[PDB]
RNA sequence: GCUUGUGACGGCCCGUGAAAAUCCACAGGAAGGAAUAGUUUUCAUGCCAGGUCGUACU
RNA sequence: GAUGGGGAAGCUCCGUUUCAAAGGCCUGAUUUUAUGCAGGCCACCAUCGAAAGGGAAUCCGGUUAAGAUUCCGGAACCUGG
């Protein structure tokens, strides 16, 4: 599940929380895969998708708002995007999520 | 103990009619009728006052120079700077979406 | 990869310049001692050239297609990163960081800039660069 | 009323040709607390505002009276 | 249905060429005795040079990186008094107090001695042993790039500019105090240079777009000039005090007479390119301006203070030689205090020695 | 301290507490302007003009 | 509360932007008919109704038997050209 291969790369492995410091990821082309989430507003996220796809980066699409994805992460603040810059020891980016 | 009149001939207290208590050169305290505070200009969109522009009676902007009540950017005048940073954001995105579609 | 270049389009959406397309000539990484973040030397257009018919005529077409050019630096917040690109060799040599600063050296580079943006444009090519961002 | 500090500008208002008249004004005051000091104010009748200047040593003041134009009516006190 | 400029001698062709930088020449400097001129340059040395000859008798470098693009030597001004042997040098975010082993005991350690006597917007450090090899006797540590510094006429005070630095854009160091203060409250656009009056006890602030004149003494604005530039570049203030020229990158130079407008008396149109430097001549009827042209043009000027005249200004002669190198001429210059002799500071890498 | 003006907040409602003249700004670009002299009277200074009726006192 | 209208034997009553042809702006060798107006653009509505609502702009000092933010002296501002 999402929730398990997430719980892995909070604990070993490169990330970073937030929408500016995402950006600068995506801008310097550090990040490998970017998780958006489903309460966030549209034109902030028709925004993340335009940085991607010009760095040709991952993107997936969080079923569950900005609350719940701070859980996933196991962070008691709300965060509305997630990048990570680089990989765990579980795969995570080569599978379909 | 020195108290003070109305100058004008409306003796009750409405919205026009306020008074400053002031002393003069001639060693006496007298009325003074204030002006009605100037409220800010809005940013018709996100409703907040915006910056670099005079808070002035209506009337009163038609003495000033342009750049009261001005400012350099596109859209500057009207708009709150952060709502014509999401229009441009907004206006590029969906022009852009128009291509692919 | 890293996709900032100096081919780069780009529309400018911050201060005076706002919704104003640019091109990136000299990418800063990361800072100086001026301007302590990471920024870009672009080279932008102020006045939009006007549109312009098979009715037009001579002198009505040189008025109607006149540019002023303008060059800043710029923050990389500021710039919005556009899939476009533009050929920048026209002005790789006038733009630079001892370019800016001690004017009016600012004016000999944008007397080059013009003759490079009104040339690109005669003959248009990159068509979406010319015309107005509306917003 | 209008206050100007440069002394330029006070020669440039004088030859403006809208200035009628002028008037000269002294003045004691002390200094910090220490002395007393003779003060002067050259003020000068535009159309529409009255420009003056203060000059607080009394040696550029008597200069400054010879200085004034002919022409130009001036007032003592 | 107006006098012709063989009326006007003397002024100054290049006799000397200050020959051995590698790199831009930023900024020059004259010594009090007007025997010594200093030179900073793009190659991270700062070089001291023999005027009459050409030959150079002192080099400190400051930058050993210096390719770095982040930071340079900006300016450098000897000491106004005289024998005490002190170049001041703005480098990055940095001033330098220096003392070339060239003067002899009793100079150098007059200017050593009123360094040391003195022993939060900046902050003034003994020398590390590296900067001790450098011949610096202090420093003083600002938070942003120093592009501009000045001396007061007595040698003591001194102002800088940091450009863009807000409230602390423009600083005033006093040496005997080792004490920085910020003469300023409020911030008033991008700062390009700071000059004390020649003898009143005022500041004159250049902006991008125009000259505040401030009264130190009185604490308050006395004078605000309103060029009609966009991008000013330097200012210079007539040695009798109540004229001052202005230069500016869009090519113009304009003359304002303090007391006569605010407005500028004279523009002058001799540029074909950026002008970066303007400067009077302390007791000779003369003043130049240089360009991003590579060109240094020559001036007379009469000001007549006690009459109803304005000023005379007559140009006299244009100098050419400096070789224009990636868009840039002369980046600096500054007469000698007596002789009609200029000295011109190049991107072209050289200083040059400019007499009748 | 008293009177009063104002600021940023908080409470209240099945109550959420006038309109119009007037003024300004912004988007738009009809078109109009220079190299031998034009464009700017939203920068400055200067010139002229301001009618009718009420006005004492309680 | 007139007008356009409609009621009423009639004094008049209804109605107020309503089932009205309800004016004022731009261009024109409108290129031939040789001494006649052609081509377009714009879209709701009279008026009265506040000396406490809205609203351009003035203050000090002096003065009268009895007047003054209105006279006198000085110092300001507003509107239109």
């Amino acid at each position: 599940s999402i929730n398990q291969k997430l719980a892995l790369v909070i604990k070993s492995g490169k990330y970073t929380l937030g929408y500016k410091s995402t950006v600068k990821s995506l801008r310097q082309g550090k990040s490998k895969l970017i998780i958006i989430a489903a309460n966030t507003p549209v034109l902030r996220k028709s925004e993340l998708e335009y940085y991607a796809m010009l760095s040709k980066t991952k993107v997936y699409y969080f079923q569950g708002g900005n609350n719940e994805l701070g859980t996933a992460v196991g962070k008691l603040f709300r965060v509305g995007v997630v990048s990570i810059l680089e990989a765990g020891d579980s795969d995570i980016l080569t599978t379909l999520a | 103990a020195q108290r003070v009149t109305f100058r004008r001939r409306n003796p009750y207290n409405t919205r026009s009619n306020k008074i400053k208590v002031v002393k003069t050169p001639g060693g006496i305290l007298r009325a003074q009728h204030v002006k009605k505070l100037a409220t800010r200009p809005k940013c018709g969109d996100c409703g907040s006052a915006l910056q670099g522009i005079s808070t002035l009676r209506p009337r009163q902007y038609a003495t000033v120079s342009k750049t009261h009540k001005t400012v350099s950017r596109a859209y500057g005048g009207s708009r709150c700077a952060n709502c014509v940073k999401e229009r441009i954001i907004r206006a590029f995105l969906i022009e852009e979406q128009k291509i692919v579609k | 990869a890293k996709f900032l270049k100096a081919g780069k389009v780009a529309v400018v959406v911050r201060g005076r310049y706002a919704g104003k397309k640019v091109v990136i000539v000299k990418p800063h990484d990361e800072g100086s001692k001026s301007h302590p973040f990471g920024h870009a030397l672009v080279a932008g257009i102020e006045r939009y050239p006007l549109k312009v018919t098979k009715k037009h005529g001579a002198k009505k077409v040189a008025k109607r297609t006149k540019i002023k050019p303008f060059i800043k630096v710029v923050n990389y917040n500021h710039l919005l990163p556009t899939r476009y690109t533009l050929d920048v060799e026209a002005f790789k040599s006038v733009v630079s960081t001892e370019t800016f600063e001690q004017p009016s050296q600012r004016e000999e580079a944008k007397k080059v800039v013009k003759k490079a943006f009104e040339e690109r444009h005669q003959a248009g090519k990159n068509q979406w660069f010319f015309s107005k961002l509306r917003f | 009323a209008r206050e100007i500090t440069d002394i330029k500008q006070f020669l440039e208002l004088t030859r403006r040709a809208d200035v009628k008249t002028a008037t000269v004004k002294i003045n004691k005051k002390l200094n910090k607390a220490g002395k007393p000091f003779r003060q002067t104010k050259f003020k000068v009748r535009g159309s529409s505002s009255l420009y003056t200047l203060v000059i607080n040593d009394a040696g550029k003041a008597k200069k400054l009276i010879q200085s004034l134009p002919p022409t130009l009516k001036v007032n003592r006190l | 249905y107006l006098p012709s400029p063989k009326d006007l001698r003397p002024f100054p062709r290049c006799s000397t060429i200050y020959a051995g930088h590698k790199g831009k020449v930023r900024t020059l400097s004259i010594d009090p005795s007007g025997l010594w001129l200093a030179t900073g340059s793009d190659d991270g040395t700062v070089r001291v040079w023999e005027i009459l000859t050409g030959r150079e008798v002192y080099r400190t470098t400051l930058i050993d990186d210096e390719e770095n693009p982040d930071y340079h030597i900006e300016c450098i001004e000897w000491n106004p008094d005289a024998n005490n042997g002190i170049l001041a040098v703005a480098v990055g975010e940095n001033i330098h107090l220096i003392v070339p082993p060239i003067f002899g005991y009793d100079i150098e350690n007059n200017g050593k001695t009123k360094i040391e006597d003195g022993f939060q917007v900046a902050q003034w450090n003994k020398p590390s042993q590296k900067q001790l090899e450098k011949d610096i006797c202090i420093t003083i540590s600002c938070k942003k790039t120093v592009k501009k510094l000045s001396w007061h006429r007595k040698g003591d005070y001194f102002v800088t500019v940091q450009p863009d630095s807000g409230n602390t854009s423009v600083l005033i160091h006093q040496v005997s105090k080792h004490l920085t203060q910020s003469p300023f409250k409020k911030s008033k656009g991008i700062i390009m240079d700071a000059k004390f009056h020649p003898f009143k006890p005022q500041l004159f602030v250049c902006s991008q777009r125009y000259v505040r004149i401030y009264d130190l003494s009185q604490q308050i604005l006395v004078k605000k000039l309103l060029p009609g530039a966009r991008w000013l570049s330097k200012i210079d203030i007539h040695p009798r005090g109540d004229n001052l020229i202005a230069s500016s990158f869009d090519k113009r130079v304009l003359w304002h007479d303090l007391d006569l407008a605010s407005t500028p008396y004279k523009t002058l149109r001799y540029h074909e390119k950026a002008v970066r430097s303007v400067n009077f001549h302390k007791k000779l009827p003369l003043f130049s301006s240089a360009a991003d042209d590579g060109t240094i043009h020559v001036f007379h000027a009469t000001v007549y203070d006690d009459m109803m005249k304005n000023p005379m200004i007559v140009p006299l002669k244009k100098l050419t030689g400096h070789k224009v190198i990636n868009s840039l001429g002369v980046l600096d210059a500054i007469w000698h205090p007596r002789e009609a002799w200029l000295f011109s500071a190049g991107a072209d890498n050289t200083a040059r020695l400019w007499t009748t």
